């Protein structure tokens, strides 16, 4: 049991002891990738049926 | 000891870290964006042939092949172009939970409520697919497993521990322990040197593969998490739970994002994935239905009604063109 | 119209033929589900029907194919794969009656009530088998049954202790469209298969005048 | 008169050709309605479809008309396919019970022997009795003077004839039935009747499924002998005792399409009543 305790609070320290950015940075590089590629998503912009391969 | 009230002190440590970055939320910086709109999308083909319940599916790699598992006792192998059917793989137990597509299309793998992940070759050189590997030493049923390469794969099962295999030899080369319930599902990253595992605890952690060891641990949810993807960027994640709410977390900043829930939905997830862009958050539900949502909205843009029972599966193709969901009602369903 | 595209045309019509004939005979067969504690004497009913994850055995008896799993190995969440087992014919549940003493028999009781509430098992019956009749007869007779159950009052007889723990188990089910077959096992004899047949038996008839329209 | 008469039998028709056609369309657009009950169940609303499309629309031209305007040819080919049909539908019915009998009674036969070859020939015995009844008249049995007036279109009533149809139709059907759905009453009983309040509960719901058990046996015997025994006892007496019988118009009317109504009547009985059949119907609308 104090095995298992001790390999508990050594773990939350390794977790608590990282780096972390803020928010609005990480929401920002999220909406940044998502316009980048919004040209590129078939199913956020219907293909022509021309283009389609599962009817034409 | 006194070791409990340390382990005290750091959650709340945590806690109060993770506060000090939250400056802005996530819809306040997207509030700007011009709504996606309606998504109307519509069953282009339907592929037939399971007898039972189909508990999982696994896209191929060049987003024409795709492979199914149901609870009969078949692996069947599809041409979602053609509606053909290429394989059709017995298997010895016919209690399988998951499946998964090699990333060069050379191998399949399953498992479920017999202990055992199983790997199929399929292009041999006489042309009958034959069982190559069957690796055992986990404890209880296989809930996931995912290709990293030709030689390795990854599983979790519901002995509360996940396993790096060894094909060639069979012996798991790393343990990834730490989870206190059933582990239920399982993500790769794109670069394949990271995943995240989804259990019964209510929590999501982040590990590393080369290391074996837990870098972040993510507790939002109240209830069992049942699916996980990774976003597109290969920053953040989406969890499904049985508490009919998703959830997307990232991993720089190491806190919740969004959530995606409505009033009028109680049933629970059970398979979530994100689109070519990262746009769409598509989730399979208990109420017979697939719900599109917008990531960055955490609006509905629209439904994917059309199967009779659960939609226990769900996988979007890698150059996007199309949408699979397989349900309880042994029928799959591509959408595009 | 391609040769290639004929040529996997008659690949794919192949397949779906042994697909077609597999299924045919993979529902003419009665599943199972074995149910009970880890020791509640299941090993021997297996072996009555035989002469780490799930263990399959089937029989053929006057002429049906049975299909019997055991979950006992599984050692997990039961809600996470409980589901699976949706559309076996009947469930078995065997009950120690020795283990009064030893409690077994509290920790069998709250099983018996789970799975017969669950929603996947509304209307499956349950053929209740209670093992040990004789070891059971030993013990009553010096240490009484009052020490499981206070509410208990009676002659301390094999008769009517036997009878008492029956009915707790039968009070249970809170549904028609479902019936708990119990038998007290015949020691050593076929007949704890000809109480899983003639359950069997009991339970197509029924569903096939409900289809009609007559019970 | 006639708009009256010509508007309700045109209802009737209008009726009998809709319900029948529901019932083909659910059986082939959902799955869980594709078993061996509801093949001959489908088969029985076909059959009834055709006797709606074909000889019902004819049948209400006569009774308005009251004269046969379409030749001695026509008549004789109108008349062989009203006892085609009407047969076919009969036999359909003791299809159906021995279909349900051999369930019952034999459940080892149920699991590993009933497939739906045994449907098809079943449909197909129905449908051959129907010609083997409905053949003979044009190939002989046929009394000299009976294609007489031009005016009308009756069936033949020689009396050999009269005995072979009737009692192949109708006599040899109703028997056979009584006897399957009285085997299947005395079975349901029997399974039917093998903590207190828990065991007043058990006596409560024997006793309501022994009342079930009588509603449902009743209802469909006594459609059919309703609908279809007071015609032919008159298709029976009549042939032989020729004087002294005369039969008021009206009333042959009235048996004869009370005798249709049953086309209109097995889909609401088989089809409309059990509660799958209402599931999907309720998913396709
Ligand atoms: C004095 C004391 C006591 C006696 C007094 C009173 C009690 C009894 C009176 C006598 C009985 C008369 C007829 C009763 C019918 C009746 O109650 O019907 C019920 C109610 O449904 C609707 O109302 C809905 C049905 C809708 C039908 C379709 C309507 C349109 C038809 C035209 C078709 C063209 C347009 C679509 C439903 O059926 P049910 O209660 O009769 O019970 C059974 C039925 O008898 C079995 O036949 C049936 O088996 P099946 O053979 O496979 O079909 C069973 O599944 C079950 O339904
Ligand atoms: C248009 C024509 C064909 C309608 C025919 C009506 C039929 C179906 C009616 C007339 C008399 C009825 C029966 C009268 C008496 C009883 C006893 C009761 O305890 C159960 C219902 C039962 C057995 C009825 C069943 C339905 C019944 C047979
Ligand atoms: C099954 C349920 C809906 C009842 C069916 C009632 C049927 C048999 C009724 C409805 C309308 C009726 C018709 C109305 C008008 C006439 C004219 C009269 O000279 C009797 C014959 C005839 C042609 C009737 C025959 C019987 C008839 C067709
Ligand atoms: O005779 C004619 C002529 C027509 C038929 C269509 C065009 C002209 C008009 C018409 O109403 N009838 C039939 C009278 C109604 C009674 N039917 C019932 C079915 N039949 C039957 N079935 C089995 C055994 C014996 N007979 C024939 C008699």
């Amino acid at each position: 049991s104090i095995a298992q305790a001790r390999k508990l609070v050594e773990q939350l320290k390794m977790e608590a002891n990282i780096d972390r950015i803020k928010v609005s940075k990480a929401a920002a590089d999220l909406m940044a990738y998502c316009e980048a590629h919004a040209k590129e998503d078939p199913l956020l912009t219907p293909v022509p049926a021309s283009e389609n391969p599962f009817r034409e | 000891d006194q070791l409990r009230q340390e382990a005290e002190q750091l959650k709340n440590q945590i806690r109060d870290a993770r506060k000090a970055c939250a400056d802005a939320t996530l819809s306040q910086i997207t509030n700007n964006i011009d709504p996606v709109g309606r998504i109307q999308m519509r069953t282009r083909r339907t592929l037939r042939g399971h007898l039972a319940k189909i508990y999982a599916m696994h896209w191929g790699t060049d987003s024409r092949l795709l492979v199914s598992a149901s609870q009969d006792g078949k692996l069947i192998i599809w041409d979602s172009y053609t509606t053909n059917k290429v394989h059709a793989i017995p298997l010895r137990s016919s209690w399988v939970m998951t499946c998964a597509y090699a990333p060069s299309g050379n191998y399949v793998a399953c498992g479920g409520l017999d202990n055992i992940c199983s790997i199929y070759n399929l292009k041999t050189r006489e042309g009958n697919v034959r069982v190559s590997r069957e690796l055992a030493g986990h404890t209880g049923y296989l809930s996931c497993c995912r290709f990293l390469d030709d030689n390795q794969i990854v599983t979790s099962s519901g002995d509360t521990t996940c396993a790096l295999w060894d094909i060639e030899t069979g012996q798991q080369t790393t343990t990834f322990t730490g989870h206190t319930g059933d582990v239920m599902s399982l993500s790769l990253a794109p670069d394949t040197r990271l995943f995240v595992s989804g259990a019964c605890d209510a929590s999501a952690k982040l590990w590393d593969v080369r290391e074996g060891m837990c870098r972040q641990t993510f507790t939002g949810h109240e209830s069992d998490i049942n699916a996980i993807c990774f976003f597109p960027n290969g920053n953040a994640f989406a969890t499904g739970s049985d508490d009919a709410t998703c959830r997307l977390f990232d991993l720089r900043a190491d806190q919740e994002l969004m959530t995606y829930s409505h009033d009028n939905i109680i049933c629970g997830i059970t398979s979530v994935s994100f689109s070519k862009s990262g746009r769409l958050l598509l989730a399979g539900y208990d109420d017979f239905n697939c719900n599109v949502w917008d990531a960055l909205k955490a609006d509905r843009a629209g439904v994917l009604a059309g199967h009779d029972n659960r939609v226990s599966c769900l996988g979007v193709t890698d150059d996007g063109m199309a949408v699979a969901t397989g349900s309880w009602d042994s029928f799959l369903k591509i959408w595009n | 119209l391609s040769a290639e595209e004929r040529a996997a045309l008659e690949r794919s019509k192949a397949i779906e033929k042994n697909l077609k004939e597999d299924g045919i005979s993979a529902a003419k067969d009665v599943k199972l589900l074995l149910l009970g504690a880890g020791e509640s004497g299941k090993s021997t009913i297996v072996k009555q029907m035989k002469i780490t994850g799930i263990v399959e055995t089937h029989f053929t008896f006057k002429n049906l194919h049975f299909r019997l799993f055991d979950v006992g190995g599984q050692r997990s969440e039961r809600k996470k794969w409980i589901h699976c087992f949706e559309d076996v014919t009947a469930i078995i549940f065997c009950v120690a009656l020795s283990g009064y003493d030893q409690n077994r028999m509290h920790e069998s009781l709250m099983l018996f009530d789970s799975i017969c509430n669950n929603k996947f098992f509304i209307d499956t019956s349950i053929i209740l088998f209670l093992n040990k009749k004789d070891l059971f007869g030993e013990k009553i007779k010096k240490s009484p049954l009052t020490i499981c159950f206070p509410e208990y009052t009676g002659p301390n007889t094999y008769e009517d202790a036997a009878a008492y723990i029956q009915a707790q188990f039968e009070s249970k089910n809170r549904s028609p469209n479902k019936e708990i077959y119990c038998h007290m096992t015949c020691a050593t004899d076929t007949n704890n298969i000809q109480v899983v047949f003639d359950a069997v038996t009991d339970i197509i008839i029924a569903n096939n005048l409900r289809g009609c329209g007559l019970y | 008169y006639q708009v009256i008469t010509s508007l309700l039998l045109g209802t009737l028709i209008f009726c009998a050709v809709l319900g029948n056609a529901c019932v083909v369309a659910a059986i082939a657009l959902e799955r869980s309605l594709q078993n061996v009950a509801n093949y001959l169940i489908g088969s029985l609303a076909v059959t009834d479809l055709m006797v709606s499309v074909l000889v019902l629309p004819m049948a209400a031209l006569y009774q308005v008309l009251n004269k046969w305007t379409l030749g001695q040819v026509t008549c004789d080919l109108f008349i062989a396919l009203d006892v085609l049909c009407c047969t076919s539908s009969i036999w359909h019915l003791c299809a159906i019970a021995l279909d349900r009998y051999w369930a019952i009674t034999d459940p080892i036969d149920y699991v590993n022997k009933r497939t739906p070859r045994r449907a098809a020939a079943l449909i197909s015995l129905t449908w051959l009795i129907g010609f083997l009844i409905s053949i003979p008249p044009m190939l002989g049995w046929r009394t000299p003077e009976d294609r007489s007036d031009p005016d009308a279109c009756t069936i033949s009533k020689d009396h050999g004839y009269t005995i072979y149809s009737t009692f192949g139709a109708f006599y040899i059907p109703l028997l056979l039935m009584l006897v399957l759905y009285g085997r299947i009453f005395r079975a349901a009983r029997f399974r039917i009747r093998k903590n207190e309040r828990n065991a007043e509960a058990k006596r409560k719901m024997a006793l309501a499924r022994e009342r079930k058990t009588v509603k449902t046996l009743g209802i469909i015997m006594g459609t059919f002998i309703l609908c279809w025994l007071p015609f032919f006892i008159v298709a029976l007496v009549l042939p032989f005792c020729e004087s002294s019988c005369h039969m008021p118009t009206l009333l042959g009317a009235i048996i004869n399409w009370l005798g249709y109504s049953n086309s209109l009547l097995n889909p609401v009985i088989y089809a409309y009543f059990n509660k799958d059949f209402q599931n999907a119907f309720k998913k396709i609308i």
